[PDB]
């Protein structure tokens, strides 16, 4: 199949800007080149084709250029509307590809996460397993490492991450870890800790819980 | 992409799965290049501006009648069908492989005579959204000479489940000097259209072989008084060329091992449904049908 | 009661089954329906040879038959004048051919056809029948043994469809 | 008015088979050629294949060759995506798409149809609560929302009184084949005991509804 490779894998910029993706085909595809873009849990809506044309409806601003290899997409004027993930799509041979995607996050100030530990429920501990969960709040870039370190001790494979879409309003990050334990070796314990680092912070900020607080 | 008719043109593609579509242009029958928009079939749907519409042509979702506009009223049209080429070979769907003859024999022929005027006649399943078209000539020199008319249905001959479907065409040859011999085989071609799909086929020949005469014309008997000698007798077709020396005939006698050929126009066999054939004396055409008669 | 038809008749029916032979001992050879005629430009047999009833005119030279020939020719001496003389030097040519290919199918080792004589007489018959008066060449190039045994098969094909032919006019001329 | 609408999200075990379907309206509908795109969970687009409305003229991806089949009843405009024997792997969302004529590509775009493929059977969630610390100012809380199967889940604050400031995590597929998300929410140090705060988790899947009430302790 002919390999769509779109760069980069992702950026930032801010309204108003003129952006560039670009895409380019493993061989030569002519002009057969289409643009879509997606959001979050939406459908795909069709943005350009052959290459340079815009489809019946989209906006003037958005443009595109290129044929055989090398193609691009463009954005004169940006806005609000126009973040989401971008995908190149190649319809000269058959089975028609697509590029990866390329993302497109707001560009906004440097800010650090607020952090938060969560003890486990006591009613969840009298069930047999225990969620010790950690909160990172309101950051960015969302290029953030958390670990988990019970006893000063670290822990690998154990937890799960989950990050959200950086916020409609604030333009922002927030992710929490989850480390989970069943009710024996949690009770096995006394420090639960987990450090976040990121660029916003001048130092590896971590929040501990030992087991008192009335 | 070639042209067909005027305002109707063909694209070919092959059927690899790896193969690219064409890039064709579509230019507009018009003299201003203003505000026009593209259709295609009877959609509403602009797909495009300008006095030319660049497209892909890869699937006969890509076929059909584009129309450009302009102010509503309609401007000009481009129709296109794909010509479909499998693999080397080029697509035979629409008419029946009647192997007959050898193979691959789509198209037949057959003549009465040594005038010139010839029938062929093709089968075909399919019974909607078809357009023939056929053309003739002897040899790549005089182009005219051989004309054609319009193929048209002739028969329903059903069969287990799909109903079959004949279309018959007549032509005739005239050479401005007629020759004593063919040295150059006749040529048929016929162009085929099923809605989107196009297809052509051809088949070549000498009148001195596709030849069929009409059955002998009439014929008597003659027992005498009474002795019982069948005496038979009858008469060179009314269809047949003339001179009858300069193109003789044989016949075949038969009845209801005994068989009887001959030249001569009469003959006298014994007695017990009575018949007799005819062929074209030269070479070993076609037999004509039977012509009966009481004992 | 016409001589030529006799030496006609005699011809078609010797090429008839010697063609025959040769599409039945001719196997690993193209030998089936490939059609050349080796009297093209050079022999006007073609064009004048039809019925005088068909030639309604001279719409579409070398005119002087010979004194004991045949003559059911109350029809014959006429405009087929220029058809008799063509004819016969069809004659000429196919005997060069198929005596120069004789020649060579005598000396093949691998004995696989050979031309029968009685076809070659008849096509000399014939032509001391016409009699006739002509001089005349033979340009070409040699062959093989199982080149000239390809060369065969086309002319004996060419060459009934002309007997055919000449036939027709024999036919024509005895009955009027 | 061009309009692709597929079929509602499906969930189903490895080795029984599925039909999707896409009615398509607003359009001629045997003018456009019709074809389907899945997009694996948090990846990209494969291109499945296409095919036509009127004739039954298919054009599969080699990949999906044979693993799946493209139908189109067009007396009631309508295409279908079906399996014969789902794996694991098969879990995504499928859309539909209509294929621009003289081009190739796709004009527009169905909504596409969740599908998930999973060994677990249905199950609502459990609801925990993510009591504040102590910050003697600006404290956080939240329902962690656990063990539940499938997709979707809905959460609230409040009856939906509480919104500027929650922030519902996307699920996460844990290893036991179950999903679970955490759902917070940020408020100042000084509303703990005023104006109390519950979660209001909805699981449609299984009837379920939860409301847990979240408290300092
Ligand atoms: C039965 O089916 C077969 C297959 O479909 C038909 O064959 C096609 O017939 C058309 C006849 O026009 C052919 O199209 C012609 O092709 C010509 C030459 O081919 C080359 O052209 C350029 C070269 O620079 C390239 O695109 C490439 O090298 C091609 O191979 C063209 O020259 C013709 O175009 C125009 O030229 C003259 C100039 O004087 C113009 O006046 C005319 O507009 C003319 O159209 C044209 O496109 C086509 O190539 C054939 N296909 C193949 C593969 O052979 C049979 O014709 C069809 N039988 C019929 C006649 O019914």
């Amino acid at each position: 199949d002919i390999q769509m490779t779109q760069s980069p894998s992702s950026l930032s910029a801010s309204v108003g800007d003129r952006v560039t993706i670009t895409c380019r085909a493993s061989q030569g595809i002519s002009s057969w080149l289409a643009w879509y873009q997606q959001k979050p849990e939406k459908a795909p809506k069709s943005l350009i084709y052959a290459a340079s044309s815009l489809q019946s409806g989209v906006p003037s601003r958005f443009s595109g250029s290129g044929s055989g290899t090398d193609f691009t997409l463009t954005i004169s004027s940006l806005q609000p509307e126009d973040f989401a993930t971008y995908y190149c799509q190649q319809y000269n041979i058959y089975p028609y590809t697509f590029g990866q995607g390329t993302k497109l996050e707001i560009k906004r100030t440097v800010a650090a996460p607020s952090v938060f530990i969560f003890p486990p429920s006591d009613e969840q501990l009298k069930s047999g397993t225990a969620s010790v969960v950690c909160l990172l709040n309101n950051f960015y870039p969302r290029e953030a490492k958390v670990q988990w370190k019970v006893d000063n001790a670290l822990q690998s494979g154990n937890s799960q991450e989950s990050v959200t879409e950086q916020d409609s309003k604030d333009s922002t990050y927030s992710l929490s870890s989850t480390l989970t334990l069943s009710k024996a070796d949690y009770e096995k314990h006394k420090v639960y800790a987990c450090e976040v680092t990121h660029q916003g912070l001048s130092s590896p900020v971590t929040k501990s819980f030992n087991r008192g607080e009335c | 992409i070639w042209e067909l008719k005027k305002d109707v043109y063909v694209v070919e593609l092959d059927w690899y799965p790896d193969a690219p579509g064409e890039m064709v242009v579509l230019t507009c029958d018009t003299p201003e290049e203003d505000g026009i928009t593209w259709t295609l079939d009877q959609s509403s749907e602009v797909l495009g501006s300008g006095k030319t519409l660049t497209i892909q042509v890869k699937e006969f979702g890509d076929a059909g009648q584009y129309t450009c506009h302009k102010g509503g009223e309609v401007l000009s049209h481009s129709l296109l069908l794909l010509h479909k080429k499998e693999d080397g070979i080029w697509s035979t769907d629409i008419l029946k492989d009647q192997k007959e003859p050898k193979n691959k024999t789509f198209l037949r022929c057959e003549a009465k005579n040594y005038s010139g005027r010839f029938t062929c006649w093709w089968l075909t399943t399919i019974s909607t959204d078809l357009t023939f078209s056929v053309k003739s000539s002897r040899g790549s020199s005089d182009p005219q000479g051989v004309t054609c008319g319009a193929a048209t249905l002739s028969a329903e001959r059903v069969r287990g489940d799909n109903k079959e479907y004949e279309y018959s065409v007549e032509c005739q040859e005239d050479s401005a000097c007629p020759a004593a011999e063919e040295s150059l085989p006749i040529e048929v071609m016929v162009d085929a259209v099923h809605k989107l799909k196009y297809e052509n086929y051809t088949s070549s020949f000498f009148i001195r072989d596709i030849i069929k005469p009409d059955p002998p014309k009439n014929l008597q008997l003659k027992p005498l008084k009474n002795s019982r000698q069948v005496e038979v007798s009858w008469e060179y077709p009314d269809t047949w060329s003339t001179p009858h020396s300069y193109f003789s005939l044989t016949f075949c006698v038969q009845v209801q091992k005994d068989r009887v050929f001959t030249d001569k126009t009469s003959a006298t066999v014994i007695c017990r449904s009575i018949s007799v054939r005819a062929q074209d004396r030269y070479y070993s055409s076609s037999w004509s049908e039977w012509a009966s008669v009481p004992c | 009661m016409f001589p030529c038809l006799h030496h006609s008749q005699n011809l078609l029916r010797a090429v008839s089954n010697m063609l025959q032979k040769a599409r039945q001992t001719l196997e690993f050879y193209p030998c089936t329906s490939d059609h050349e005629d080796i009297t093209k430009d050079k022999t006007s047999t073609v064009e004048a040879c039809l019925p005088l009833e068909l030639t309604k005119n001279e719409s579409c030279e070398t005119s002087f038959i010979t004194n004991g020939s045949c003559l059911a020719s109350r029809k014959t001496s006429f405009m087929m004048a220029l058809c008799l003389s063509s004819i016969y030097e069809d004659l000429k040519m196919y005997q060069v051919e198929f005596k120069t290919m004789n020649a060579k199918l005598l000396m093949d080792p691998k004995r696989q056809i050979f031309l029968d004589q009685n076809m070659l007489a008849v096509i000399d018959e014939l032509m001391q029948a016409l009699n006739f008066n002509s001089e005349t060449v033979p340009s070409l190039e040699e062959p093989d043994f199982y080149k000239t045994k390809i060369k065969l098969c086309i002319l004996l094909h060419a060459f009934r469809i002309r007997a055919v032919t000449i036939d027709r006019v024999m036919s024509y001329l005895n009955a009027s | 008015e061009v309009q692709l609408v597929q079929s509602g999200a499906e969930v189903k075990k490895p080795g029984e088979s599925l039909k999707i379907s896409c009615k398509g309206s607003g359009y001629s509908f045997t003018t456009y050629w019709l074809g389907w795109v899945r997009q694996m969970p948090g990846k990209g687009l494969d291109w499945i294949g296409i095919m036509s409305p009127v004739d039954s003229d298919i054009r599969y991806s080699p990949s999906f060759q044979g693993q799946v089949t493209m139908s189109v009843d067009k007396s009631i405009t309508t295409a279908y995506l079906q399996w014969n024997s789902l794996k694991a792997s098969d879990t995504a969302m499928y859309y539909c798409a209509r294929r621009r004529p003289g081009q190739g590509y796709f004009d527009f775009w169905g909504q596409g149809t969740l599908v998930t493929v999973s060994s677990s059977s249905t199950k609502g969630p459990s609801v925990f609560p993510l009591a504040p610390s102590s910050k003697s100012g600006t404290a956080a809380l939240g329902c962690l929302v656990k063990d539940y199967f499938p997709e979707p889940v809905t959460v609230s604050w409040n009856s939906g009184a509480l919104t500027s400031g929650v922030h519902t995590f996307p699920a996460v597929l844990q290893s036991s084949g179950l999903y679970s998300l955490s759902s917070v929410v940020t408020v100042p140090s000084s509303s703990l005991g005023t104006q109390t705060y519950i979660c209001n988790v909805n699981h449609k899947p299984s009837n379920t509804k939860v409301d847990k009430r979240v408290e300092p302790k």
